[PDB]
This record gives C-alpha cells, structure tokens and sequence, in this order.
C-alpha cells in the first residue's frame, strides 16, 4: 500500500 | 521549537491564508 | 477524517506520522512540538486489549508529508525515536484517561517550508479559546468513513485530510456517552440540530486538534485525537485529550530528559 523507503532509514 | 512556533512558512509568514482559516476565526 | 477535505501544501507543518517498520504501515498521527519532541496519544503505543506495546526501535517518525502512501523524497524527513515517554496514570482499562505520550527523536529535525512546530497552550490562551462554540482543526491520514456496513469503495485518503470542528459544552459531551468522561478530555462535533457533518476516525489518533489565536496569529495545539464510538455518527461527539491540563506533565519530562 505504501511506497518503500530507503534501506538506511 | 518554542518562540517561533505556530507560524507556518507558507501562510502566516507570507501574510497568506488557507481555504478554511476564516471559518475558524469567525467562530470566535 | 470523515467529511473533511484535502490539506494544502504546508498547511499543517506540525503533522507527524507514526509509521511502523514491519509490517510497513501508518500507525497514527502526531505533532512536532519542538525540533526533537513529538506529541502523540498513549494508545498508539500502549494498548493491551489489542496486544500493542511498541518499543522505540519498532517504528519511525516521518515529517513533511502530504501524500499518505508516497515516499516524497526531498520533502519529507524520516527520524528515529530515541526514547518514548507515556503518561504514568494512563488508563486503557476503563476510559482512556490521560491518553498522552511524548516521543524523543535521536537527532533534532531540520525545519523547512513543510516542517515546523505547533505551540502549546497556556492558561490565558486556554481560558480564552477553549469555549463551547469555538471551532478547531483536525488533520490525519485516517479513515474516510466509519469502518462498517456495506461501505463499497476506497475509504482511505491519498493526501492529508482536514476538518474544522466546534467545541461542545461539557454537559452535552457527558450525556452522549455511557462512558465515564474526565476533565482530561473534551468533545467536539456538530450538535444534531446543526444537521452538518465531519469527524476524526480510526487512524487519526494522536493527531493534533488545533486552534488559531486571534491575539498572536499563532497556532496552538489544544487536543489530541483520543477516542469515540463510531465515526460521524448521529448524536455522538469525538473526544480529544485535554493538552493544557496535561501540560504540567509535558513540562516535567522534557525539561528533565532533554
Ligand atoms: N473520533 C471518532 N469517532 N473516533 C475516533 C476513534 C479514535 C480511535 O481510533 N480510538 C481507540 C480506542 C481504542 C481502540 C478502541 N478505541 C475506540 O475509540 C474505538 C475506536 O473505534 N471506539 S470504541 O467505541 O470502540 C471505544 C472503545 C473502547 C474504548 C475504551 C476506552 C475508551 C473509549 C473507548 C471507545
């Protein structure tokens, strides 16, 4: 449903 | 944080209003 | 938010999002109270009947957002939480008395055109603004209509919603519920005779309930979306956490833990 955020967050 | 709180950069600081703001004010 | 509308870009620069890492999902709303402290509702973090007791590393705080699902690259800012401070006398067993929790960020946030804090009320602003009849503002990415019946259709906003609500008399609040109400809460909503609609709903929790000061055109947060029975339902109001009354606690933790 949501858009993937950076792996480092 | 405090001291400059409550002032929106795109509104209060540009002497600009948001579509429903006066509704608030006039209810007072 | 039921029967509200889309928020304007940068209209609510204090709106914060509690986003769970795994699974990845919106948990609740919140509000920038400073560059390192966020105010949310105790029940977003602690609620046994539903098996919730999140830890600091369990989630993320995303500020600057407008869109609900979109990762808005150089606009939003995701920060990690260091510690979480919930009210010691919070009551999830009975009435949600003292539904308040403060969260401390690892690193201070960089204010921008989209990120800015909200003021906290004070005795005179509280006294002259918290009046039955006066309108406030609620923001959140919660439900568009009560989770129920044969709701055919979406039911989720794509962009941040907003709705202006009037404060109701205490006598009228206590009488719409069989639930024990305390001074640490207050309700808002159109009375039946108004024949109008609008409300917060599931997913809007911990979200700010604000008012504009006519005496310093500044925004103060007066309440925290806490609870209700249904959404936008006839003859029922929505209860918010009385921020000014819990302020004594708010000061104590901040000025002691950062
Ligand atoms: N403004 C609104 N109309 N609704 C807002 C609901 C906010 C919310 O999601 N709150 C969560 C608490 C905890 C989880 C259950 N709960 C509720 O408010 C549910 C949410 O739909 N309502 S309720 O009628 O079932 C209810 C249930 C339990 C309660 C326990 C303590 C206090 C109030 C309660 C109210």
């Amino acid at each position: 449903d949501f858009e993937e955020i950076p792996e480092e967050y | 944080g405090e001291a400059d709180c409550g002032l929106r950069p795109l509104f209060e600081k540009k002497s600009l209003e948001d579509k429903t703001e006066r509704e608030l004010l006039e209810s007072y | 938010i039921v029967e509200g509308s889309d928020a304007e870009i940068g209209m609510s620069p204090w709106q914060v999002m509690l986003f769970r890492k795994s699974p990845q999902e919106l948990l609740c709303g919140a509000s920038l109270i400073s560059d390192r402290w966020v105010l949310t509702a105790a029940h977003c973090l602690l609620y046994p009947p539903w098996d919730k007791n999140f830890t600091e590393n369990d989630l993320l705080v995303r500020i600057g957002k407008h869109s609900r699902t979109r990762y808005e690259r150089n606009i939003e800012k995701i920060s990690m939480l260091e510690k979480i401070y919930i009210h010691p006398r919070y009551n999830w067993r009975e009435n949600l008395d003292r539904d308040i929790a403060l969260m401390k960020l690892k690193k201070p946030v960089a204010f921008s055109d989209y990120i800015h804090p909200v003021c906290l009320p004070d005795r005179e602003t509280a006294a002259s603004l918290l009046q039955a009849g006066y309108k406030g503002r609620v923001t959140g990415w919660g439900n568009l209509k009560e989770t129920w019946t044969a709701n055919v259709g979406k039911g989720q906003p794509s962009v941040l919603q907003v709705v202006n609500l009037p404060i109701v008399e205490r006598p009228v609040c206590k009488d719409s519920t069989r639930i024990r109400i305390t001074d640490n809460m207050f309700c808002a909503g159109y009375k039946p005779d108004e024949g109008k609609r609008g409300d917060a709903c599931e997913g809007d929790s911990g979200g700010p309930f604000v008012m504009k000061s006519p005496f310093n055109n500044r925004w103060y947060q007066m309440g925290i979306v806490s609870w209700g029975e249904g959404c936008d339902r006839d003859g029922k109001y929505g209860f918010y956490t009385h921020v000014f009354r819990l302020k004594k606690w708010i000061q104590k933790v901040i000025d002691q833990f950062g």
